[PDB]
RNA sequence: AGCAUUUGUCUAAAAUACUUCCAUUAAUCAAGAACGAAAGUUAAGGGAGUGAAGACGAUCAGAUACCGUCGUAAUCUUAACCAUAAACUAUGCCGACUAGGUGUUGGAUGAAGUGCUUCCUUCAGUACCUUAUGAGAAAUCAAAGUCUUUGGGUUCUGGGG
RNA sequence: AGUCUGGUGCCAGCAGCCGCGGUAAUUCCAGCUCCAAUAGCGUAUAUUAAAAUUGUUGCAGUUAAAACGCUCGUAGUUGA
């Protein structure tokens, strides 16, 4: 709506100079700005609408001369159920509080997960393309895709987070003490990070390279 | 869908929320030595510049590109 | 003591390429170690390699791609059948998509599934992808 | 290193060529009538081959000759039935036992003789299996004496 | 692709789906036998289809 | 060519001093027996030129930044910035300053120029987490780490640090549009340094 | 192998190692003594 | 395990040097064997000092303890034995590959300070400091790295209290 | 799937497990409502998964359990 970003880089998808988040992720820049996110998944006008789940609310306490006192760590999983998952983490004395921090975490956080195939171009893309493992902690976690109509084995934590990224068809296994959750999910997240990391054969082709927006936009930038 | 790119020196990909690689713009020169119109533009990983082999990998390369003359 | 070079060796070429060093000096050389680099070559992750002769044992020189992301040998070299391949290169490789898994067959060195399509069994020896 | 903690690599380097220096174009049978003379005057091969580099100035017996120095001995017949280098760690295992035999408080020496003779049984063992010691053969303290007599 | 197994067992299974009404008119290939959902076997149900026709005014009356 | 490269051998720029970093070997020249290290300075002078290259290439020079802990240095790049349009920082840096988007000095600078990047540590820092390529003024005992850009000099000296800054001045000057390359740049030689 | 032998003669020490280390497990223990039967007044029974 | 006076003797040892010899002799090893601190046992010396036991004076609520003074066994050597200790780099051994700098001990290579001294280059030892887009539960670790991207070889060991 | 109603008051008792009860009980004893599965559903013992907690795949051994005090060595396994 009417609200104000103080970036330039926010300005410039203020005013629509950037496409889509895929070319902030392209030259790799920090975001600083939920704005941002919210411009380009548009609620009602977006194919793809984020959508959001507090997955877990925990206790946390300092202790103190004269007693103590309960925070509450938040964690809440965001996805547009196609492509772009989230996972953000606040811990605030008051729980609303922490789960407004944590989607406003999530946001920024907004990472994209490469899907495509088990094997055969027979379909439409539909699961990670190759194996992904994350460690958190303790906890190693290990994404293998399967087949077509083989969708979401796992836990219960780990079918909700693949549906939040959109992967079907996968096996999910686990090393470590997976009953620390904050741990469990953010281990999730590294193998759901490592998708765009392995290098595959449609990827030995040469790379040649689009123009900063920075320079693409300067004097607009100087500008405004 | 995302494309990702690849560092100039190492062959290596790049990652999409990685936040630290870099882009490094070089800008051509004109018969006066005046900037001309034209960048050639090279991609460097942050873990070559963590290492701080990125002026030596640099040097390689624009030696292979013709941009500087003492390779090394 | 030293034992089979070959795994060592292609550690060598992992660190090499986590490292980023585009060529790479293995001390080792073999005709096995030879024929795996033509292999290599033949799949389009290694490039040129130079055998430079000493008496005592050669050297390779080897042009690195930088396409590599794990080159590792199975040791005990296991004996496979053609039926039990599927197992193996689900167990080992990162997709069945791509990444290729290296049997010495009564028809040579070569990946699994060339070695399937041929249809003999053999030893396995290494994988790379 | 076999028993040692070190892993030292100081050793005969060799060059690349096989053929023959510049500087000698000697006859085979001149490089072999020197090795003979060393032989009959009653040097070992080890100490027949240092002597051959620096005494007579020529490079090794293998790259001048094409043929090995124990070989050439074997071939006219004349090669010694003990190994110089068992003869020499049977010499030194003798020595610590004499000096043993004498001192009952030295472990160290105790700990080389043990570990020396131990040495001798693996060397012996491959020159049985090489047949180059009897099948019956079998090293003992008591007639090593013998041995190297 | 050209295994005897495969081909008579994939061939034998499209057929019996098709007779069971389970696969659509071009569904044909294994990629509609892993496509299908439980309600699409429901829908196969005597109720449902006495519903469906008419004879019934709900499933359950059905 | 010739005259200016005259002018950087009469000044100090080119005396390394022992504790000289791995990396910078090739550019160094050879080992003095006396302690100290000589630097070729003929690379460095086409690296200055690359440096240039780089910065002119730049749609706005007024987001290219200088730094400068230094006492000494803090005029020269003062001047410096003056001439081509940049800011120039001096003295503290405050550790968020790019990063944060709240801050004073909220900053989302094109590139970043480093007088030694020891002294200007937090800079060269912060500049990798913000995806700046840094050019950097390296000494003996320099830091090579995050910088794609080295230029080999001594920076313990307020005249090598100025020298180097006015050469390079002069080198964006002639690649710009500003004054034509045929003729030397008269201005302020001797004169960016510390009072 | 990394303390397991590779082998391809192995399989005698593997088997071995394996068979020796099973026993140390409580519940394996309980199961294959006799142990079991005696002490125990129900003896495979759920009820008496 | 352990090893510090002088000189000699009997012995072993590693690295360096080698256009010297052998020609796969190897690696790790159930069984079995060797060496194995301190104390203890048994026999001779010796019994200085220290000194389990023990004795007194205190101390103290009590003190059979700390503290003070005395003091047998023991400490030491020779001759047997004994066979364990936080017998600890708390990290099995062999083997490769990995990262900088400051050092340091034993050799070899070059040069300049005044043959020698120093410094440079290199080997085999050996620590520290920093760095690990390396690791780990973190402490920390250049090995505890090259390990769900899991297989260099091997012995031994553990399976809640 | 209940901050539902009375009675009991570390008692009676329940509850694989954590726990509830010592006076304004959401865990007991009833009652009410709700929920799960259903002509089947509890309970116990046996046994598999769970358990990459016996580990070929596929464990762990600096500090959590675990490197034989140390070395040689036959069987053994491994051997450019």
């Amino acid at each position: 709506k009417n609200w104000v970003p103080v970036t330039k880089l926010g300005r410039l998808v203020k005013e629509g100079k950037i496409v889509s988040i895929e070319e902030i992720y392209l030259h790799s820049l920090p975001i600083k700005e939920y704005q941002i996110i919210d411009y380009f998944f548009q609620p009602n006008e977006c194919s793809h609408p984020l959508k959001d789940d507090v997955v877990k609310i925990m206790p946390v306490q300092k202790q103190t001369r004269a007693g103590q006192r309960t925070r509450f760590k938040a964690f809440v999983a965001i996805g547009d159920g196609n492509g772009h998952c989230g996972l953000g983490v606040k811990c605030a004395k008051e729980v609303a509080t922490a789960i407004r921090g944590a989607i406003i975490s999530a946001k920024l956080s907004l990472i994209p997960v490469r899907r495509g195939y088990w094997g055969n171009k027979i379909g439409d893309p539909h699961t990670v393309p190759m194996k992904v493992s994350g460690k958190c902690g303790s906890v190693r976690i290990r994404l293998v895709p399967a087949p077509r109509g083989t969708q979401i084995v796992g836990a219960p934590t780990t079918k909700k987070m693949l549906n939040f990224a959109g992967i079907k068809d996968c096996f999910s296994s686990s090393c470590g003490k997976t009953k620390t959750k904050g741990n469990f999910l953010r281990a999730i997240f590294n193998a759901l990070s490592k998708t765009y990391g392995y290098l595959t054969p449609d990827l030995w082709k040469v790379t040649n390279f689009d123009k900063s927006p920075y320079e693409e936009w300067s004097d607009f930038l100087e500008t405004y | 869908i995302y494309i990702p790119r690849k560092c100039s020196a190492t062959s290596r990909l790049i990652p999409a929320k990685e936040h630290g690689a870099v882009q490094i713009n070089v800008g051509m020169v004109d018969a006066n030595g005046v900037y001309n119109g034209k960048t050639e533009t090279f991609a460097i990983s942050g873990h070559v510049r963590q290492n701080g082999e990125s002026d030596a990998c640099l040097n390689r390369l624009m030696y292979e590109k013709k941009l500087l003359s003492f390779q090394n | 003591v030293r034992m089979s070079v070959l795994a060592d060796c292609l550690k060598t070429i992992n660190n090499a390429e986590k490292r980023g060093r585009r060529q790479v000096l293995i001390r080792p050389s073999s005709k096995v170690v030879i024929k795996f680099l033509q292999y290599m070559q033949k799949k389009g992750y290694i490039g040129s390699f130079e055998i430079v002769d000493d008496h005592r044992s050669g050297k390779i020189v080897v042009n690195l791609l930088g396409r590599i992301n794990k080159c590792a040998v199975i040791s005990p070299r296991y004996d496979v059948k053609l039926d039990e391949i599927e197992k193996i290169i689900t167990s080992i490789l990162p997709s069945r998509l791509f990444g290729h898994l290296i049997l010495t067959t009564p028809y040579g060195i070569m990946d699994h599934e060339e070695a399937r399509r041929k249809h003999t069994g053999g030893k396995v020896l290494g994988f790379f992808f | 290193r076999m028993y040692g903690k070190g892993k030292g690599i100081s050793s005969s380097t060799l060059p690349y060529k096989r053929k023959q220096p510049s500087w000698l174009k000697q006859k085979p049978s001149e490089i072999e009538d020197a090795i003979i003379k060393l032989a009959k005057k009653g040097q070992t091969p080890s100490q027949i081959g240092a002597t051959l580099r620096d005494n007579y100035g020529i490079p090794q017996v293998k790259s001048v000759t094409g043929n090995k120095i124990l070989r050439i001995l074997r071939a006219q017949g004349i090669a010694t039935t003990i190994p110089e280098d068992l003869y020499f760690l049977i010499k030194k295992a003798v020595s610590m036992r004499k000096h043993l035999e004498k001192n009952k408080k030295d472990k160290d020496c105790k700990f080389r003789l043990i570990l020396t003779e131990s040495k001798i049984h693996r060397i012996s063992r491959y020159y049985k299996r090489k047949k180059l010691l009897p099948s019956n053969w079998k090293y003992q303290s008591s007639t090593a004496s013998a041995l190297i007599a | 692709e050209k295994s005897s197994k495969r081909i008579f067992q994939g061939e034998a299974l499209l057929r019996r789906m098709v007779r069971q009404g389970l696969l659509g008119e071009n569904e044909e290939k294994l990629d509609y036998v892993l496509g299908l959902t439980l309600p699409k076997l429901l829908e196969r149900r005597l109720q449902t289809k006495v519903f469906k026709l008419g004879l019934a005014k709900s499933v359950h009356h059905a | 060519k010739e005259e200016s490269i005259a002018k950087m051998l009469i000044c100090k720029v080119h005396i390394g001093t022992k504790n000289l970093e791995n990396k910078m070997k090739r550019y160094v020249y050879t080992r003095a027996k006396d302690g100290v290290h000589i630097i070729n300075l003929a690379k460095t002078y086409e690296k200055l030129q690359l440096a240039a290259r780089i910065i002119v290439a730049i749609s706005n020079p007024a987001d290219v930044v200088v730094v400068s802990a230094r006492p000494f240095g803090s005029r020269a790049v003062l001047k410096f910035a003056q001439y081509t349009g940049a800011q120039a920082i001096a003295g503290r840096w405050t550790p968020g300053m790019l990063t944060n988007q709240i801050i004073q000095k909220f900053t989302e600078p094109r590139l970043l120029i480093v007088t030694d990047p020891r002294t200007d540590a937090q800079s060269v820092k912060e500049s990798a987490y913000a995806n700046i390529p840094v050019i950097a003024l390296c000494d003996s005992d320099s830091p090579l780490e995050h910088v794609d850009i080295a230029i080999p000099c001594n920076n313990k000296g307020k005249e090598s640090i100025a020298l180097m800054y006015w050469l390079l001045a002069q080198e964006v000057l002639y690649l710009k549009g500003v004054i034509p390359r045929s003729e030397p740049w008269n201005v302020m030689v001797d004169m960016f340094l510390w009072r | 192998g990394s303390g397991k032998p590779s082998g391809l003669r192995a399989a005698r020490k593997l088997r071995i190692r394996r068979r020796t280390q099973r026993w140390a497990d409580k519940s394996y223990k309980k199961s294959h003594l006799g142990t079991r039967w005696k002490s125990n007044p129900f003896r495979g029974s759920s009820h008496a």
